[PDB]
């Protein structure tokens, strides 16, 4: 989905 | 009047916020693909991308913010993003130069290449505009760091769910903002209205410059040159 944004925010 | 103790920890977690995603020393802009004298794409967008990651740091560490739905984040970050790094390119800025100083003199962009990023002059005449104006207010480092905050923290962004929630934390910012400068700042008469100007001059930038990005991400032998991050932040993908 928005994969790199979820990972960035933990 | 008198500051009070919640509001200037808001403060100190706002400065140290920017000191952890700001680096004054731009060493890390040697790992990025060297700028070409559309050969300045390739270092822009990894500039962009580097520059997304330390709003999402600094975003992570402001209060109330963290606590968001994960929808929320997301929406703010993606319709902000482009607002705050032009906000926190101010420290950069140079007047005597009038262009963006990172370091070194390979990290001076200033322009002239403006063409060989990808973008049209309708966009950085105004940015240009809006540098200078910013940087005419002589805004102390809580001003500044209070301005990226309130930006992020607008519940009038596309995307957003719980607006009350992000309103409301937005307002506790405003009267932080607007009790620093009457008490810390002096000659700050007006400067409340001319810091929110800006973020009303934002949304026109944010609006030129997604114009403009439209025309690279449609042709993929530009949007190739991006990268994954920007894609994703800048896309137009929706939760
Ligand atoms: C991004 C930052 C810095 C400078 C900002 C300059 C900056 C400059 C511009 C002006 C237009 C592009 C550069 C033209 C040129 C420099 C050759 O005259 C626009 C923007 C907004 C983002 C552009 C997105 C480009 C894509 C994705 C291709 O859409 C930032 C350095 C430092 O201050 C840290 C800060 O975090």
């Amino acid at each position: 989905r928005h994969k790199i944004l979820h990972r960035l925010l933990q | 009047h008198m500051l009070s103790d919640e509001q200037m920890q808001i403060i100190n977690s706002l400065v140290e916020a920017h000191h952890k995603t700001y680096d004054d020393s731009y060493s890390d802009f040697v790992r990025f693909r060297p700028p070409v004298r559309l050969s300045m794409l390739p270092h822009l967008a990894d500039l962009v991308s580097y520059s997304i990651q330390k709003v999402i740091g600094f975003a992570k560490m402001i209060p109330g913010f963290r606590d968001l739905t994960a929808e929320d984040q997301i929406a703010l970050l993606k319709s902000s993003a482009i607002e705050i790094i032009m906000l926190r390119s101010n420290q950069s800025f140079s007047l005597e130069d009038m262009s963006w100083s990172c370091g070194g003199p390979d990290f001076k962009y200033c322009i002239n290449d403006v063409t060989k990023a990808g973008h049209t002059l309708e966009l950085l005449e105004p940015l240009v505009k809006f540098q200078v104006g910013l940087k005419k207010l002589k805004l102390h480092e809580e001003e500044h760091v209070l301005l990226m905050a309130i930006c992020l923290l607008s519940p009038d962004r596309p995307g957003v769910q719980d607006h009350v929630r992000i309103e409301a934390l937005q307002d506790r910012l405003c009267d932080v903002l607007q009790a620093y400068i009457r008490i810390q700042h002096p000659g700050g008469r007006l400067l409340y209205a001319k810091m929110i100007q800006k973020l009303a001059d934002l949304r026109s930038l944010n609006e030129e410059h997604s114009k403009q990005y439209r025309s690279l991400s449609f042709q993929p032998e530009h949007s190739m040159q991006l990268t994954p991050l920007v894609l994703e932040v800048f896309g137009s993908e929706v939760s």
